[PDB]
RNA sequence: AACAGUGGUAGGAGAGCGUUCUAAGGGCUGUGAAGCCAGACCGGAAGGACUGGUGGAGCGCUUAGAAGUGAGAAUGCCGGU
RNA sequence: UAUCCUUGGGAGUCAGACUGCGAGUGAUAAGAUCCGUAGUCGAAAGGGAAACAGCCCAGACCGCCAGCUAAGGUCCCAAAG
RNA sequence: GACCGAUAGUGAACCAGUACCGUGAGGGAAAGGUGAAAAGCACCCCGGAAGGGGAGUGAAAGAGAUCCUGAAACCGUGUGCCUACAAGUAGUCAGAGCCCGUUAACGGGUGAUGGCGUGCCUUUUGUAGAAUGAACCGGCGAGUUACGAUCCCGUGCAAGGUUAAGCAGAAGAUGCGGAGCCGCAGCGAAAGCGAGUCUGAAUAGGGCGCAUGAGUACGUGGUCGUAGACCCGAAACCAGGUGA
RNA sequence: GGAACGAGGUAGAUGAAGAGGUCUGGAAAGGCCCGCCAUAGGAGGUAACAGCCCUGUAGUCAAAACUUCGUUCUCUCCUGA
């Protein structure tokens, strides 16, 4: 059988150019008081997935293009 | 296609059992404790082949002292004697001519006494 | 060649490596996977993604965006691949996709401007972008959209 | 390059130029390879099976208790180490075949007709015509072009007459120009192909 | 050729031996095949020959291909003792 | 002196042990326990410590009935005062 | 038929769902081969017979009914060397004596005596281990296959690469089949814009891209996913039945 | 519901060519030297491996009776802009 797209990751990554993953940064939902803005301007913008975690999980996006 | 187990393991067994004649009992009979006589063996013969090197200069330092002796030296002052001298017969040759031509090796030793009294 | 004297090209074929067959071929006895634990059992090994227990990277970050239903994804041609052409030809999606210059229509054809145009051509295209329609009349041709 | 161009007697009737971009090439001896094995293994039948352990006769019930007995612990009598038992693995019903691309193909067809031309193995005749269905006929007509060991006969038609006169004497195969193939031609040593023939390959080739 | 190096578990990498089957070439065999039994032969190893005895009809070799392809251990299964 | 870095393929490992040195816990006990640091073992055969994974000396590709040394030794076992 | 060849292949090559086991449902074996032809050993001898020894048949009886071949364990007979003062993981290295004569080799067999030396495997920091496994011999017995993903390698073509089902055809090769798939363009949640694009008030900065380019089809190999997924092993759970 | 016809199924028929010579051998189908048939060089058997020894094979034929399908005829039924 076909293998399976990790829907749960299809949610949250996305392939860039090169192949890399684009992800969202946690720590994102709430508790804003107890951040400084600093923290929420950078947490804000999207961030790439890690080369240890990138391999750990390359496979469940595999049907992604 | 299936492959039966035919002849090659009689074949392989057999070559290791040929190995273990005239070892005692079943040693050299049954293929598992032959095999693991002959792998044993196999170690054995590595290390004596060593050991050879090692028992055959005591045998022959043990002759020459004997020997050298006889001559009124001990084998620490006769070796020293014959580097003194520069003579490079070894422990293999003086033992042979302590043994076959002790004539010889008195006149050995006469030349590494010289030296020693020198 | 000869049934009898076949050679396969250097480099083509490699013999599969066996595990359990013994010392000397040094997969043997434990096959590759060490000593015990859940990796070593057979079917062994824990779901892809899984981190002991660990909260997952995906469950970690939040998910984003939606899918919009009419997205349109038009098949793009750069200037450089109109070069192709001859002059004074009218270079339809009908014609771009016979000669296989875009292999599939999807909503329309649009027209960049990446690379450089020298040819005077009637490009009728579904989309240009603003550089693509500039240097298809730059060059004396005429950017229909249809 | 050009051929002696023969005639059923044996007679040579001149030449003929076959057409480089066919029987001209340098042989790609890496996908002739490729061509023959994809050939040979599309041939394979594939009808082999087993029975796993799931699969034998019987073997339900735990042959005795998990403790106490003092026997090693079983959980059926068709386990693969016991005697009578399922196979592990082994045979299962499969299909070995696989496509090479059209322009390998194709590639590989023309290597080999190539080589052909370049050991003289080529024989092209003007036309081959039986008047009956004759075994000896045949048989003559393959002594007079000296053809020896194996031969591939390709006709442009289907030629009802030659096949069969052709049919029984070993190694020595009838084909249509649409027949030809790889491993026909690399297997017989001699191809004898008619002028006809050579122009209906030439255009599917060429 | 010179120089240097060459212990090894888990494990990674490379090069090979051997078994069954297929294709293509070339052979062996009732003047004795395979198997089996000896031997003091050969190769760096897996292994391969040669000779003789038994056996009484099938079997190697070269290149390539495909695997039910290699056992000393599982209180392994079965048989024999 | 000949490593080092980047990218990618495949791993195994998460029970460690002792010895010396610097500390904690303990009683300035433990072949105890927990760290730092170096070594050996693990995965290292050979020589010495009678025997003796972890101590001393020293790293086995293979042959030699050749030589020089290390720790440790030289009256006998047992080579050498 | 690059399927098995009598522990294989159906449980069952054979009077097998039989024998046997179970109250019953049910479970469930072992067991093939004289010879080309019975020409299946007339007759004689020992014996109650069995079983032998001759003689005949036959190419062969060392093919005589569990009758092709006949391995190992195991059990014996004969004897070339050794053995009754010796402490043995049974060998190995040294070594007389005695006895042989080979694939002719700085040969073979035996071994008084000397030196060294605590099996194999698994599991362990560490096992000769008084930790585990194996009475012995033989056979059988464990990373495989399908379909996907990815990387390396090989080949074809290359800004392109490739067909799937299906139709013709030897269950084939091949021809046709361009639907579809991947790549050449990316950025953005998206509208959308596009060698840029998103963020932003911004020709600012920054992110991801481009300039700094190679993909694709097929094959081999490594690994991964889904399948029993390297093999063996629970106590249990559930469903339908069989038993007072 | 019924005919006529065609092609099949359920038994069969016919069917080419060497005891060729010679060599071992218990026995040739094997070896050697020669032929011949082939729309037949599928296969099994025959005293060792047979296209030409047997049953066969290619090819061409064959059905009293039963049965399957097909095509015509009979038969049946029928207004739509
Ligand atoms: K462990
Ligand atoms: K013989
Ligand atoms: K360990
Ligand atoms: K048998
Ligand atoms: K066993
Ligand atoms: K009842
Ligand atoms: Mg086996
Ligand atoms: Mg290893
Ligand atoms: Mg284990
Ligand atoms: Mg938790
Ligand atoms: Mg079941
Ligand atoms: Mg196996
Ligand atoms: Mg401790
Ligand atoms: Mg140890
Ligand atoms: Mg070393
Ligand atoms: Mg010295
Ligand atoms: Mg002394
Ligand atoms: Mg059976
Ligand atoms: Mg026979
Ligand atoms: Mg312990
Ligand atoms: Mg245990
Ligand atoms: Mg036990
Ligand atoms: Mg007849
Ligand atoms: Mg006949
Ligand atoms: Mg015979």
């Amino acid at each position: 059988p076909k293998m399976k797209t990790h829907r749960g990751s299809a949610k949250r990554f996305k392939k860039t150019g090169s192949g890399k993953l684009k992800r969202s940064h946690a720590y994102t939902s709430h508790l804003f008081a107890n951040k400084s803005q600093k923290q929420k301007r950078k947490l804000r913008k999207s961030a790439v997935v890690s080369a240890g975690d990138f391999k750990r999980i390359k496979q469940m996006l595999a049907n992604i293009k | 296609p299936r492959v039966k187990g035919g002849t090659v393991t009689r074949k392989r067994r057999k070559k290791v059992l040929k190995l273990a004649k005239g070892y005692f009992g079943s040693k050299h009979t049954l293929y598992k404790v032959a095999n693991q006589q002959v792998m044993k063996s196999g170690n054995y013969a590595f290390r004596d082949r060593r050991q050879k090197k090692r028992d055959f200069r005591k045998l022959w330092i043990t002759r020459i002292n004997a020997a050298a002796r006889m001559n009124g030296l001990s084998y620490s002052r006769l070796m020293h004697g014959l580097k003194l001298s520069g003579i490079e017969v070894n422990r293999k040759m003086l033992a042979d001519l302590a043994v076959n031509d002790l004539t010889a090796f008195n006149q050995l030793a006469d030349a590494a006494k010289a030296q020693l009294n020198k | 060649m000869k049934l009898h004297e076949l050679k396969p090209s250097e480099g083509s074929r490699k013999t599969r490596n066996r595990v359990g067959r013994g010392i000397g071929s040094g997969n043997g006895k434990t096959a590759g996977k060490g000593h015990k634990g859940q990796n070593a059992r057979s079917g062994g090994g824990v779901r892809p993604g899984f981190e002991g227990g660990q909260m997952p990277l995906f469950q970690r970050l939040p998910k984003r965006g939606f899918t919009n239903i009419n997205r349109k994804e038009y098949a793009v041609v750069n200037l450089d691949k109109l070069n192709g052409f001859a002059e004074g030809t009218e270079v339809t999606p009908e014609l771009l996709l016979e000669t296989g210059v875009i292999s599939k229509l999807n909503a329309g054809v649009k027209i960049l401007g990446n690379g450089k145009l020298e040819k005077k051509l009637t490009v009728k295209a579904n989309k240009f972008s603003a550089s693509a329609k500039e240097a298809v009349e730059a060059a004396g041709g005429t950017a229909e959209v249809i | 390059p050009k051929v002696a161009l023969y005639n059923q007697n044996g007679s040579t009737a001149g030449d003929i130029e076959l057409n480089a971009s066919v029987f001209g090439i340098e042989p790609n001896e890496s996908v002739v390879f490729d061509a023959i094995l994809m050939q040979r293994a599309s041939l394979r039948q594939g009808t082999h099976k087993v029975k796993n352990r799931s699969e034998v006769r019987g073997g339900g019930r735990k042959p005795w208790r998990q403790k106490g007995t003092g026997r090693a612990r079983q959980g059926s009598i068709r386990s693969p180490q016991w005697r009578g038992g399922g196979v592990v693995f082994g045979p299962t019903p499969r299909s070995y075949s696989y496509k090479l691309p059209k322009k390998v193909r194709r590639l590989a067809i023309k290597s080999v007709l190539s080589s052909k031309v370049i050991d003289n193995n080529i024989i092209v005749l003007e036309d081959l015509t039986l008047d009956t269905a004759k075994t000896k006929e045949m048989a003559a007509i393959l002594k007079g072009l000296s053809v020896e060991k194996k031969a591939l006969i390709v006709t442009a038609d289907a030629n009802e007459a030659v096949a069969l006169s052709a049919r029984n004497i070993p190694g020595v195969t009838v084909v249509e120009a649409n027949g030809i193939n790889v491993l026909d031609v690399v297997n017989h040593e001699k191809l004898l192909i008619t002028k006809a023939a050579v122009e209906k390959v030439e255009e599917v080739l060429a």
